DNA sequence: TGCCCCCCCTTCGGTGCTTTGCACCGAAGGGGGGG
């Protein structure tokens, strides 16, 4: 097999990433698996003369019991070059997200049959630790096609649609959507009739060489308004610096009426009689809130960005967009853990399930948008993620000026 | 020198060798340099070069001891910058408490190890450098390096990552002996008696010497205690070697510096250690030789911690069979200190956590900072994360993580009484106030001008506006929130515009960089309640309208 | 008149905000310690 030749984007050179601590048992987890791979030929222990190096962990997902290795490829897969630019890329289909259920399968381990670019490797490399730095880092890289490596699904674009072929014509009104190491896969079957296509599929692939998910249920969180029978100060200073916020994003909302009832130097506490024309102009108001946004429509050549508040007892709210006030999507979610003791745990599923849902939806993940110290997410959010993809993100301090999502 | 397969290396692209000129020096040095250099050649280490080879590095003379014998070393200043990058595989410094114990315990250093390391044989001309001759009689004696040489940037990283391949047949031989590499220096512990481990020993040896690296008696250490890393390492605990720590009459910048780094280092087993008034005196210094009068906070931590090193402490060792245990206090004006153990007054080590992050803080902030050092401390060392004994109780810890917007977390932990506890200073109240007065407050300043009004008005009819100099917009609000606080009674509610000054005080701080902020913080803490309301500005809104009117 | 690594404390300069100063963060200056 001859590779396809590759390189980095003009003008950049590659990942120079430090190494984080890792546990006792994800190490021992490394080790075992890269020795494996050593002796099967798919990476090959390298030294410091390779000055490139992205970190490395595992991951155990909560109903496989097996460590899977995780390479954090994020800043090699910014600077590599476009396929799209190649030819080589993976038409997102619509009609998943309105599939009964949809399973994901992890097939990164098909990318392993297939050589890299002998000028390539040398970006790939990363170093195990040793716990109390008991001997120096272990370095590697790869001579295959690497996990969470975005080149990867791109080169084996030509040989997967091959092996899928059968099955997809065999199957029409299935659908399936490759994502980096991930299959997407769903369709309107029961589960347990939809599962065991799921398994009849597994063996397919497994013969020449995971969570369930249901789009349906992906409702929409409207800003809602507050109901009462009486009203404060407080009360309509709250609702007019929240519509007024809602303003930038909807069209045509009023706060001149319900803003003149607070005329004068008045009490917090005191309450003020809704006039008619203040009902008028709230009932008005509260269902432009009703239906979603009229102009707001997704842009593929534009990257996706998703923010989340802690909301309280479990909640999470969170708005994917593109430009500013031009929500694609507003949701909130719910913890079911039954712990409910732990912010950091639930913020990292948050964002899993986040970024699931716009690879349905878009067929990519939004860069996010942490309500969260760099320091408190990165002390301990590996403990919990299962995706075999990582989002971009970054973090954020911004305190709720008005409670707008809830 | 080792039969070991060199490792290649390249200079970056673009970039030839160096050709910096020899800086001429004494009859004196350039005999001993010669000396110095037909000893390497007859070993190998070096070759004679002529004019041929263009490229040249300054070599200098340098005294090695009190002995006076002279030392060579090369300046490769410039052909590091020329030379490609590399990937240190030192990755941390090994620490005595995240060792077990052992039966039988070997202290080997390996010699010259630099000097046993073959060059990549097409790099080796550009390690010219020329041994000048006294007024120029000569052109000079030119040698160029075979093995890595002192000073060249890649030569750590390549004698390590040899020295790891190595021993890497020696160590899969023998799983059930630990070996701690770090550079040229081995810790080989292990469960056989002393007779079987020694075996074990001058195997390893021997496996060392066929790839050319040997190991002196005078640096095999046969006996506890053992000098390693710093530490001595007796049979069931360790030591730190010595700390001396300056003693002056008169202080420079450098001295603080110096002192505050010892003590940095102590603190890692002397439970207590401070240098908040210390560094303090380091700062908005502008010279090292500047002479800097210690101020009475620094003269008293300074004898505090004085106090603390003359008594004797020690480390024990890792046990794995049991719980690790991190327990934190606090000391005061943002510091903390730590000890690890796992049995009762049996200290694996001890720290210390004083940075201040952000402009405003809070303790349980920091708290959870001095959690996260710990955290990840302990899986550099041991490789998993303690169980936490904190000085918050779980009612605090709930109502800041029910009223903070941004996660937050810290693993199983126990509350321990040791006074002075974490705790919130005050509590926004989540409602409006009933018979408290309101406060509509606004602040702003001419961009230009450095001039600004605070003020406010009152559902009670009070008002004030205040004129102020050299300001800022955030800085008015602020200010405005201030007089606020200052004129109101023990229940208040205020409603601001500024959602900066919001930011700020609903993430409930209790110190600040800000004097300003400070200032707030201590009103904020002598209140009973405070309601704090944001509404937008300029929409001619309730107080709002009349409060920005009033200051223009 | 040299090299590599970890740590802490201080200072500085780049980034983004629907800002005009502010807060954050990473790099580089000093120090400790290791080889
Ligand atoms: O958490 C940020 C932190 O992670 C690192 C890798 O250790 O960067 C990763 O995350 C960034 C945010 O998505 C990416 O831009 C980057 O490419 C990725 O490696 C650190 O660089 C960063 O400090």
């Amino acid at each position: 097999i001859e590779t396809v030749p590759v390189k980095l984007k003009p003008g950049m050179d590659g990942p120079k990433v430090k190494q984080w601590p890792l546990t006792e048992e994800k190490i021992k987890a490394l080790v075992e698996i890269c020795t494996e791979m050593e002796k099967e030929g798919k990476i090959s222990k390298i030294g410091p003369e390779n000055p490139y190096n992205t970190p490395v962990f595992a991951i155990k997902k909560k109903d496989s019991t097996k460590w899977r290795k995780l390479v954090d490829f994020r800043e090699l897969n910014k600077r590599t070059q476009d396929f799209w630019e190649v030819q080589l890329g993976i038409p997102h289909p619509a009609g998943l997200k309105q599939k009964k259920s949809v399973t994901v399968l992890d097939v990164g381990d098909a990318y392993f049959s297939v050589p890299l670019d002998k000028d390539f490797r040398k970006y790939t490399a990363f170093t195990i630790p040793s716990i109390n730095n008991e001997t120096p880092g272990i370095r590697y890289q790869y001579n295959v096609l690497p996990q969470g490596w975005k080149g990867s699904p791109a080169i084996f674009q030509s040989s997967m649609t091959k092996i899928l072929e059968p099955f997809r014509k065999q199957n029409p009104d299935i659908v399936i959507y490759q994502y980096m190491d991930d299959l997407y896969v769903g369709s309107d079957l029961e589960i347990g009739q939809h599962r065991t296509k799921i398994e009849e599929l597994r063996q397919h692939l497994l013969r020449w060489g995971g969570y369930e998910l249901h789009p349906d249920k992906w409702t929409v969180q409207p800003i809602v308004l507050p109901e009462k029978d009486s009203w404060t100060v407080n009360d309509i200073q709250k609702l007019v610096g929240k519509l007024n916020w809602a303003s930038q994003i909807y069209a045509g909302i009023k706060v001149r009426q319900l803003s003149k009832l607070l005329r004068g130097t008045k009490a917090l506490t005191e309450v003020v009689p809704l006039t008619e024309e203040a009902e008028l102009e709230l009932a008005e108001n509260r269902e432009i809130l009703k239906e979603p946004v009229h102009g707001v429509y997704y842009d593929p050549s534009k990257d996706l960005i998703a923010e989340i508040q802690k909301q309280g007892q479990g909640q999470w709210t969170y708005q994917i967009y593109q430009e500013p006030f031009k929500n694609l999507k507003t949701g909130k979610y719910a913890r079911m853990k039954g712990a409910h003791t732990n912010d950091v745990k639930q913020l990292t599923e948050a964002v899993q399930k986040i970024a699931t849902e716009s690879i349905v939806i878009w067929g990519k993940t939004p860069k996010f948008k942490l309500p969260i110290q760099k320091e408190t997410w990165e002390a301990w959010w590996t403990e919990y993620w299962q995706a075999t993809w990582i989002p971009e993100w970054e973090f954020v301090n911004t305190p709720p000026l008005v409670k707008l999502w809830y | 020198i080792s039969p070991i397969e060199t490792v290649p290396v390249k200079l970056k692209p673009g970039m030839d060798g160096p050709k910096v000129k020899q800086w001429p020096l004494t009859e004196e040095k350039i005999k001993a340099l010669v000396e110095i250099c037909t000893e390497m050649e007859k070993e190998g280490k070096i070759s004679k070069i002529g004019p041929e080879n263009p490229y040249n590095t300054p070599v200098f003379a340098i005294k090695k001891k009190d002995s006076t014998k002279w030392r060579k070393l090369v300046d490769f200043r410039e052909l590091n910058k020329r030379t490609q990058d590399f990937w240190e595989v030192q990755l941390g410094i090994p620490h005595p408490a995240g060792l077990k114990q052992k039966k039988s315990v070997t202290v080997l250093d390996v010699g010259d190890a630099f000097y046993s390391v073959p060059l990549d044989k097409d790099f080796r001309k550009y390690t010219a450098f020329t041994i000048p001759s006294i007024n120029n009689e000569t052109p000079g004696i030119r040698y160029q390096y075979n093995v890595l040489p002192m000073g060249w940037k890649g030569s750590p990283a390549i004698m390590q990552s040899s020295m790891t391949k190595i021993l890497e047949p020696f160590r899969k031989q023998n799983p059930d002996i630990v070996i701690y590499q770090y550079v040229d220096d081995l810790y080989v512990g292990s469960d056989l008696e002393i007779g079987q481990h020694r075996t074990k020993i001058e195997e390893l040896r021997q496996h060392l010497l066929r790839w050319g690296f040997t190991t002196p008696d005078k640096k095999h250490q046969k006996e506890p205690p053992f000098l390693w890393m710093g530490y001595e390492l007796h049979p069931d605990k360790w030591t730190v070697q010595p700390i001396v720590l300056p003693e002056k009459d008169s202080w420079t910048v450098n001295d603080i510096q110096k002192l505050v780094g010892k003590l940095n280092w102590a603190s890692q087993i002397y439970a207590g250690i401070k240098v908040r008034q210390l560094s303090k005196l380091l700062r908005g210094t502008k010279a090292l030789t500047e002479v800097v009068p210690l101020t009475e906070e620094a003269e008293l931590e300074l004898a505090e911690n004085r106090e603390i090193l003359k008594e004797p402490v020690h480390g024990v060792y890792y046990d794995p069979s049991k719980d690790l245990i991190a327990e934190i206090q606090k000391q005061g004006q943002g510091q903390w200190t730590y000890q690890i153990y796992q049995e009762p007054f049996k200290n694996l080590k001890t720290g210390k956590y004083a940075r201040m992050k952000g402009a405003h803080t809070n303790d349980v902030k920091q708290l959870t900072e001095a959690v996260q050092k710990i955290a990840t401390e302990s899986i550099v060392i041991w490789g998993k994360t303690p169980k936490f004994k904190l000085p918050i109780q779980k009612e605090t810890w709930e109502a800041w993580w029910t009223e903070y917007w941004q996660a937050t977390w810290i693993p199983e932990w126990e509350f321990v009484n040791t006074p002075p506890l974490v705790k919130l200073w005050y509590q926004l109240e989540k409602e409006p106030i009933i018979g408290a007065e309101t406060f509509y407050v606004d602040g702003a300043a001419n961009r230009e001008t450095k001039l600004g009004k605070a003020g406010y008005v009152t559902d009670r009819g009070r008002q004030k506006v205040v004129p102020l100099t050299d300001t800022t917009n955030q800085k008015t609000e602020l200010q405005a929130i201030h007089l606020a606080l200052q004129d109101s009674g023990l229940e208040v509610n205020i409603v601001t515009d500024s959602q900066y000054a919001l930011g700020i005080i609903q993430a409930q701080p209790d110190k600040s960089e800000s004097e300003l902020v400070s200032q707030i913080i201590e009103q904020l803490i002598k209140k009973e309640k405070v309601y704090l309301a944001w509404v937008p500005a300029h929409k001619g809104i309730g107080g709002n309208e009349q409060v920005d009117k009033l200051v223009s």
